RNA sequence: CCGAGGGUAGGGCCCGUGACUGGGGCGAAGUCGUAACAAGGUAGCUGUACCGGAAGGUGCGGCUGGAU
RNA sequence: UGGGAGAGGGUGGUGGAAUUCCCGGAGUAGCGGUGAAAUGCGCAGAUACCGGGAGGAACGCCGAUGGCGAAGGCAGCCACCUGGUCCACCCGUGACGCUGAGGCGCGAAAGCGUGGGGAGCAAACCGGAUUAGAUACCCGGGUAGUCCACGCCCUAAACG
RNA sequence: CGAUGUCGGCUCGUCGCAUCCUGGGGCUGAAGAAGGUCCCAAGGGUUGGGCUGUUCGCCCAUUAAAGCGGCACGCGAGCUG
RNA sequence: GAAUGCCGGCAUGAGUAACGAUAAAGAGGGUGAGAAUCCCUCUCGCCGUAAGCCCAAGGGUUCCUACGCAAUGGUCGUCAGCGUAGGGUUAGGCGGGACCUAAGGUGAAGCCGAAAGGCGUAGCCGAAGGGCAGCCGGUUAAUAUUCCGGCCCUUCCCGCAGGUGCGAUGGGGGGACGCUCUAGGCUAGGGGGACCGGAGCCAUGGACGAGCCCGGCCAGAAGCGCAGGGUGGGAGGUAGGCAAAUCCGCCUCCCAACAAGCUCUGCGUGGUGGGGAAGCCCGGGUGACAACCCCCCGAAGCCAGGGAGCCAAGAAAAGCCUCUAAGCACAACCUGCGGGAACCCGUACCGCAAACCGACACAGGUGGGCGGGUGCAAGAGCACUCAGGCGCGCGGGAGAACCCUCGCCAAGGAACUCUGCAAGUUGGCCCCGUAACUUCGGGAGAAGGGGUGCUCCCUGGGGUGAUGAGCCCCGGGGAGCCGCAGUGAACAGGCUCUGGCGACUGUUUACCAAAAACACAGCUCUCUGCGAACUCGUAAGAGGAGGUAUAGGGAGCGACGCUUGCCCGGUGCCGGAAGGUCAAGGGGAGGGGUGCAAGCCCCGAACCGAAGCCCCGGUGAACGGCGGCCGUAACUAUAACGGUCCUAAGGUAGCGAAAUUCCUUGUCGGGUAAGUUCCGACCUGCACGAAAAGCGUAACGACCGGAGCGCUGUCUCGGCGAGGGACCCGGUGAAAUUGAACUGGCCGUGAAGAUGCGGCCUACCCGUGGCAGGACGAAAAGACCCCGUGGAGCUUUACUGCAGCC
RNA sequence: GAGCUAGCCCUGGCCAGGGUGAAGCUGGGGUGAGACCCAGUGGAGGCCCGAACCGGUGGGGGAUGCAAACCCCUCGGAUGA
């Protein structure tokens, strides 16, 4: 049956993307607190 | 006249459509329309703030002149009557001598061909508009504005009209389509005659998919849901009102005055509708 | 081949009968009231409509086959 | 062919009296209603009076023992559209006539459907009386309806 | 109560005897035939159907008889539901 | 040493279940250390509106080749989507960008908000919509509309020539649109050919034939032909299209007008370029100098922006054309021609799946296009089959119980059971025929019955030709033939009578309920005069609505028919300039603290002072309510009638043992041999009743009752047979559970149901296939129940606040 | 967090084949004119049968599954809400 995740590169840049991130005082906390944890990607990869 | 069908479905048996007898032109002009942005109830936060909205025919907005005192003394041929899927009356095009076109909401007793003009000096016939205060007292009426230049507000409906009724200072009483007594301003302009299409009232729908090409979803009783989501939610079985009727938001539905107590133009009423 | 008729299926008409039910006729020694016949105590009758334990009442219109 | 009378019918308009309601003024101790009363209304200002407005229905006098129509039935006034009918002339046609099973149309009021309108009135209904009682008569309220358009209904002491 | 699944049916039995039938008896208001009542007796047997979820019960047609109870109101790691 | 403790390791169950669709395999040859599993050949089977082909998502090297097999692969492995390495993706014309706008997002101006931020006409961004120039073939191990070959085309720059008042982000035209139905003419695709080309074949009784088998085209500028789309021409007037305008709009006149003309597209032809089968031979060669023609069927595609009908009335913007303004008119633009210039990103491969979403090489999910042939009435249905692709990554035996899925059955025929649950029956097409009732549509495929193949002969109309043959579609009549049987296989309603409920088609508890629930046309109440009421938001702003009482919100009821009574004392809502109560504030009689004083400070009576409440009245399709007792009639019985208590008033019409009736299987009637159900009645309705509507109602229903006919393995009552498992052998190899165990019966006992205690009985040790009575067997710290001054959802005339409103 | 799901908004796409045969139109009949009747034409509909497609009615299987909702048979809708 149909599930839960069905990809799509445009739907994923543009929702957890770094600029939808940045655009939000809640998505520039989020870049915040991974680059403080260290992370080594701060938003999803999406080939585009 | 409404026209009917055979029960050759079981919807059919009771549908009845509008004749269409009056409409002598069936495209818009192309200048005079523009789209029509559905919202499906939504305001612009996204959110539903007039329930059971969407899903209609698409539409194309036809542009109307609610004001003509644009055009004082220029006359116009009445070149067609059309459909409006915006609006219950049928609209008129009209061809100023100017070259101008616009459209009026057609009036009961327009003819295509026949001329209209707007002024203090129109004769007082169909389809002429003139400041109320020109109006002979009895005559009826419709697209009156209610304050000057703002626009026709008033009897624009299907078979509707307002009629004059007397004089006082600067302002005419006028008997609105709900019976309501109020003064309007003399310099407020109106045109003469009744709405048409005046058989609106008498479509019978016919059938739940009628509603829902006018973009009508179904309503759902208060009584059929749940207490989380209405005063009338809930009960074993099927349930009385329970207390007094009232809407989703909690306030009394039966009776209960709404119309604001200190409104200004409380003075500018003298008599609340009848009936 | 036709064919008495038998068989399957579906219709039509008529008769008898049926828990129960509608009113009708008659009986008369009862209970309720007294609608009509006198101006019958609200003149009567009437088509219709609504109503009332009952006769009946009232509305609308009609008739005189109504007393004074 | 030339004339007449007429509430004959249909459509659009339009006048005044009166009732009720709304507004303004003036005014106060009751008004109303009946055989007599009570319910009702009234000092939260009624009734009676004056001015203004709204709205519906019906048309006083003329009006008669009258007129018209096939019957039902038709009554302010104006116009338009239209039917029947009588008279004089004795001009045209030449028995072209009478009746009429069926058919078709019309058909008071009440009633029905869809829409409108709603002043007065008023089934049902509520209340006051009357009365032995009074699901009535009389009184105070009052919804259909009564009015308009279209469609049905097709009855009558539709009687001379 | 850190779970012992419940009515009824179906399936499969097994046991008790306060015995429904068949076998053996005594008494009888036992002539015979047919019964009644009690005693001994559990080896076997104890039908099919209509109604109702029913157990039960009533009814139809039979029958030698159409017994009554226990087994976690026997039996859901056997089925139904 | 225990915490259903935590982390890790390792056991048991166990060589057990399983190895993932029952489309299916066999053999020969090869390779290799090793082969059911890799390669090759023959045979067999399966898909073929796919299980084949193409595209978009998503995935991201999985593609090709060489070398490998530890692990991954449910077995094996020499193989592979696996390991290592090398190679592979080529564009002005395909897609996207250097173009356009949609919702929406963003946002100069502007508006709002403690901050963060929220909005916001223009503008900008935003596509799978608009717009825009490439077709066919060849080539690689792997790319190709990209390379190559042939024939075409677009834009930009410059130049030449000719032409013109040139010039735009501004004006206008256009772009530009729905649904259903559909004409003419074409093309795609397909069928046939006694014709054209072709390697070859004659078998096994016959055939050297009008035999068999194979193939018989594709692209193509200008020109031309056929079929269509689009478009009126001239002058005069002009005040409108937010400047200008010669454009467009409007008026008038003339001609032309279903013709033409101009213009654009499709199709055909077209110089030219390609392709080219079976078979044979080792992807390639040959066939071949291949042939490349005629007839027929024919789209849902094309001409297209076609036509008609209808109501629910069907994007924008740019490209394009035209108009003019600044300007500039040696420029500029337009047309033709010539040369030059033409960027960025994607392109491999999988793509109904072993490469995507499902933890897996997972029987599930995944949008668009092509999807051949024959027969069955049609079709994308069904059976077979083409091209093409597969046999589903464990096998070999055996031939038990039992399970699954399937086939048949004597006699009976629902006796099964809660229920005909399940399974039979029926089954397409043509013809005959068809009831109650009905809203006149229907009910209806009612029901029920006849026909159905093949052969010969005769013939009717239609399409294509030509008006004929030929082809093709729909027929009709006669006469015969065969079988148990002719929709001979596959696909394809069982029917009727009668109740309840809901009018109807729809919708719902994703994953236990599809219903009588929700919705629904329709009915009624009520609010709302427009900066509407109402809704979201602190607000600005929005929705409502670019709507205006024939409209918009809320509520109930729920097609339609006939109807919808009585009670307004309580609550609600509506109306009420009186009166009562009424807070802040106003007022300030009077009184107090302090100071020597003026003075400062405080308390405070009458009186004035809103909504609200009290009070008066209205209001039921507003919340709601709608009685009791005694007595009375020629026999009993009952009570039309009278009396009396109470009430705001005492349930009307209609219906009634009901989706409601406790007693109850009420009673009577019907149906049955028999009927707690069902249908029809009665009425002492425990406890119907009129928009939480009452009573009916044709049609409808995978709703829930009752009955009958047909037919059956449902059953009496079971038997046999098939395949996939179960079983045995080879390969791989789980799981929950598990205090430890050397783990029998009875009768007792025991915390009251004992393998484990007592007495007695029985019992050699260990497995394998089976069955489920026990181990109070496993699972889940009982959902019931109670308890905790535990929680959470919900209600209200509980309390106390708050928003909102007055 | 609306890449599942619910609703709406914008823009595209899809629905084999067969059946029934409304209005209208034309012709004829009818009448004073009509209503209306009949035939032909026509092609309507939350019309009918049935694939794709969307569903999920009854049963059976599955139940440490092929699958944390699947499979077989059957069944509803299929121009429309
Ligand atoms: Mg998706
Ligand atoms: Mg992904
Ligand atoms: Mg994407
Ligand atoms: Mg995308
Ligand atoms: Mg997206
Ligand atoms: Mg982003
Ligand atoms: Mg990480
Ligand atoms: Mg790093
Ligand atoms: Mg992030
Ligand atoms: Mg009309
Ligand atoms: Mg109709
Ligand atoms: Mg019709
Ligand atoms: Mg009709
Ligand atoms: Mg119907
Ligand atoms: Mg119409
Ligand atoms: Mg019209
Ligand atoms: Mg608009
Ligand atoms: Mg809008
Ligand atoms: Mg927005
Ligand atoms: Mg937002
Ligand atoms: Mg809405
Ligand atoms: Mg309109
Ligand atoms: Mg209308
Ligand atoms: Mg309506
Ligand atoms: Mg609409
Ligand atoms: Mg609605
Ligand atoms: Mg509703
Ligand atoms: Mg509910
Ligand atoms: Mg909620
Ligand atoms: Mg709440
Ligand atoms: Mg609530
Ligand atoms: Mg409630
Ligand atoms: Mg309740
Ligand atoms: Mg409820
Ligand atoms: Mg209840
Ligand atoms: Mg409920
Ligand atoms: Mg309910
Ligand atoms: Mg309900
Ligand atoms: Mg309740
Ligand atoms: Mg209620
Ligand atoms: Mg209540
Ligand atoms: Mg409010
Ligand atoms: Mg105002
Ligand atoms: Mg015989
Ligand atoms: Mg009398
Ligand atoms: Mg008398
Ligand atoms: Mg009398
Ligand atoms: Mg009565
Ligand atoms: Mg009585
Ligand atoms: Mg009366
Ligand atoms: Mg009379
Ligand atoms: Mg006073
Ligand atoms: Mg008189
Ligand atoms: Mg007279
Ligand atoms: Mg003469
Ligand atoms: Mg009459
Ligand atoms: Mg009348
Ligand atoms: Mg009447
Ligand atoms: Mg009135
Ligand atoms: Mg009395
Ligand atoms: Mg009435
Ligand atoms: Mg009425
Ligand atoms: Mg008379
Ligand atoms: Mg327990
Ligand atoms: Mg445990
Ligand atoms: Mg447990
Ligand atoms: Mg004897
Ligand atoms: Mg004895
Ligand atoms: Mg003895
Ligand atoms: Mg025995
Ligand atoms: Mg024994
Ligand atoms: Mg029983
Ligand atoms: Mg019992
Ligand atoms: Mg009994
Ligand atoms: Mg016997
Ligand atoms: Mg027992
Ligand atoms: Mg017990
Ligand atoms: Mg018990
Ligand atoms: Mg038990
Ligand atoms: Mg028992
Ligand atoms: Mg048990
Ligand atoms: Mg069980
Ligand atoms: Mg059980
Ligand atoms: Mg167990
Ligand atoms: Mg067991
Ligand atoms: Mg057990
Ligand atoms: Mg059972
Ligand atoms: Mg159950
Ligand atoms: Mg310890
Ligand atoms: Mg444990
Ligand atoms: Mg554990
Ligand atoms: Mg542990
Ligand atoms: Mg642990
Ligand atoms: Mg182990
Ligand atoms: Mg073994
Ligand atoms: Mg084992
Ligand atoms: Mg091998
Ligand atoms: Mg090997
Ligand atoms: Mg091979
Ligand atoms: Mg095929
Ligand atoms: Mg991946
Ligand atoms: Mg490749
Ligand atoms: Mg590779
Ligand atoms: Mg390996
Ligand atoms: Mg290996
Ligand atoms: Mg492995
Ligand atoms: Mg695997
Ligand atoms: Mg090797
Ligand atoms: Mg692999
Ligand atoms: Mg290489
Ligand atoms: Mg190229
Ligand atoms: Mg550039
Ligand atoms: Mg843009
Ligand atoms: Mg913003
Ligand atoms: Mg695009
Ligand atoms: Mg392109
Ligand atoms: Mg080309
Ligand atoms: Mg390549
Ligand atoms: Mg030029
Ligand atoms: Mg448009
Ligand atoms: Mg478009
Ligand atoms: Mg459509
Ligand atoms: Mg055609
Ligand atoms: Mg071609
Ligand atoms: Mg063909
Ligand atoms: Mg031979
Ligand atoms: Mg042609
Ligand atoms: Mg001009
Ligand atoms: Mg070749
Ligand atoms: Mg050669
Ligand atoms: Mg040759
Ligand atoms: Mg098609
Ligand atoms: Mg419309
Ligand atoms: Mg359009
Ligand atoms: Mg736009
Ligand atoms: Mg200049
Ligand atoms: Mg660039
Ligand atoms: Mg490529
Ligand atoms: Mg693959
Ligand atoms: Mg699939
Ligand atoms: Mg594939
Ligand atoms: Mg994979
Ligand atoms: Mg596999
Ligand atoms: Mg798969
Ligand atoms: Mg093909
Ligand atoms: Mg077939
Ligand atoms: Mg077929
Ligand atoms: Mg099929
Ligand atoms: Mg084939
Ligand atoms: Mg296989
Ligand atoms: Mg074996
Ligand atoms: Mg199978
Ligand atoms: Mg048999
Ligand atoms: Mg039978
Ligand atoms: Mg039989
Ligand atoms: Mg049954
Ligand atoms: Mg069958
Ligand atoms: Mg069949
Ligand atoms: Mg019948
Ligand atoms: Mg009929
Ligand atoms: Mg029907
Ligand atoms: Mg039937
Ligand atoms: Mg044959
Ligand atoms: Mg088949
Ligand atoms: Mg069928
Ligand atoms: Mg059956
Ligand atoms: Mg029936
Ligand atoms: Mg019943
Ligand atoms: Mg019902
Ligand atoms: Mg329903
Ligand atoms: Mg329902
Ligand atoms: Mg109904
Ligand atoms: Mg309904
Ligand atoms: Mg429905
Ligand atoms: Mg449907
Ligand atoms: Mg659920
Ligand atoms: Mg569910
Ligand atoms: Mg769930
Ligand atoms: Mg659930
Ligand atoms: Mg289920
Ligand atoms: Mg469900
Ligand atoms: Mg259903
Ligand atoms: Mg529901
Ligand atoms: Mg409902
Ligand atoms: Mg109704
Ligand atoms: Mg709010
Ligand atoms: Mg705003
Ligand atoms: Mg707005
Ligand atoms: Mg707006
Ligand atoms: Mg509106
Ligand atoms: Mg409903
Ligand atoms: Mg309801
Ligand atoms: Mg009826
Ligand atoms: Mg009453
Ligand atoms: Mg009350
Ligand atoms: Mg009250
Ligand atoms: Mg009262
Ligand atoms: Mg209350
Ligand atoms: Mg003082
Ligand atoms: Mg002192
Ligand atoms: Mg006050
Ligand atoms: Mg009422
Ligand atoms: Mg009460
Ligand atoms: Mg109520
Ligand atoms: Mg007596
Ligand atoms: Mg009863
Ligand atoms: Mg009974
Ligand atoms: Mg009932
Ligand atoms: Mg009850
Ligand atoms: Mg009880
Ligand atoms: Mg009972
Ligand atoms: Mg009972
Ligand atoms: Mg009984
Ligand atoms: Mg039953
Ligand atoms: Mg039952
Ligand atoms: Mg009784
Ligand atoms: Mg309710
Ligand atoms: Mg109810
Ligand atoms: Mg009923
Ligand atoms: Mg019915
Ligand atoms: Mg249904
Ligand atoms: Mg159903
Ligand atoms: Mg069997
Ligand atoms: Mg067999
Ligand atoms: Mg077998
Ligand atoms: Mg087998
Ligand atoms: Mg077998
Ligand atoms: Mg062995
Ligand atoms: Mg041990
Ligand atoms: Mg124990
Ligand atoms: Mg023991
Ligand atoms: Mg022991
Ligand atoms: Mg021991
Ligand atoms: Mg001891
Ligand atoms: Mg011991
Ligand atoms: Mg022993
Ligand atoms: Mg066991
Ligand atoms: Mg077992
Ligand atoms: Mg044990
Ligand atoms: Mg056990
Ligand atoms: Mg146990
Ligand atoms: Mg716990
Ligand atoms: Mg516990
Ligand atoms: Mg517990
Ligand atoms: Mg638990
Ligand atoms: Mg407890
Ligand atoms: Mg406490
Ligand atoms: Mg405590
Ligand atoms: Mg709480
Ligand atoms: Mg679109
Ligand atoms: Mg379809
Ligand atoms: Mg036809
Ligand atoms: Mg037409
Ligand atoms: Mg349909
Ligand atoms: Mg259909
Ligand atoms: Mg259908
Ligand atoms: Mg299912
Ligand atoms: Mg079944
Ligand atoms: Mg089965
Ligand atoms: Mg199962
Ligand atoms: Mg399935
Ligand atoms: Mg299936
Ligand atoms: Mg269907
Ligand atoms: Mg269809
Ligand atoms: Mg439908």
């Amino acid at each position: 049956m149909k599930r839960t995740w069905q990809p799509n590169r445009r739907k994923r840049a543009k929702t957890h993307g770094f600029r939808a991130r940045m655009r939000t005082p809640g998505g520039r906390k989020v870049l915040k607190r991974r680059r403080q944890k260290g992370r080594w990607r701060l938003t999803p990869a999406v080939r585009k | 006249a409404v026209k009917k069908f055979k029960p050759y479905t079981p919807s059919r048996r009771f549908m009845t459509v509008a004749d269409f007898s009056e409409i002598t032109k069936t495209e818009p002009e192309k200048s005079l329309v523009k789209p029509l942005k559905k919202t499906g109830g939504r305001n612009n936060q996204g959110r539903i703030t007039v329930r059971f909205r969407g899903g209609g025919h698409k539409r194309l907005y036809r542009i109307i002149d609610f004001k003509r005192w644009d055009k004082v003394g220029i006359p116009a041929k009445v070149a067609a009557i059309e459909y409006d899927p915006n609006r219950s009356a049928r609209i008129a095009l009209l061809h100023y001598v100017d070259g101008e076109k616009r459209y009026i909401i057609a009036p009961d007793g327009l003819q295509v061909g026949q001329q209209v003009v707007a002024g203090p000096d129109a004769p007082i016939q169909v389809g002429n508009a003139l400041p109320l205060r020109f109006i002979p007292v009895g005559t009826v009426v419709h697209a009156v504005e209610l304050e000057p230049k703002k626009g026709a507000k008033l009897a624009r409906a299907a078979g509707t009209s307002a009629q004059i009724q007397g004089r006082e200072g600067d302002y005419v009483i006028l008997r609105l389509p709900s019976g309501e007594l109020r003064k309007v301003h003399g310099e407020c302009y109106a045109t003469v005659g009744a709405v048409g299409n005046a058989d609106h009232k008498n479509i019978v729908l016919g059938k739940a998919g009628r509603s829902r090409w006018l973009g009508r979803r179904p309503h759902v009783r208060g009584a059929a849901m749940n207490p989380v989501d209405h005063p009338h939610g809930g009960g074993e079985g099927r349930a009385p009102r329970g207390r007094p009727p009232a809407s989703p938001w909690g306030w009394q539905t039966k009776g209960l005055k709404t119309r604001k107590r200190r409104k200004p133009s409380s003075r500018f009423i003298i008599a609340r509708r009848k009936k």
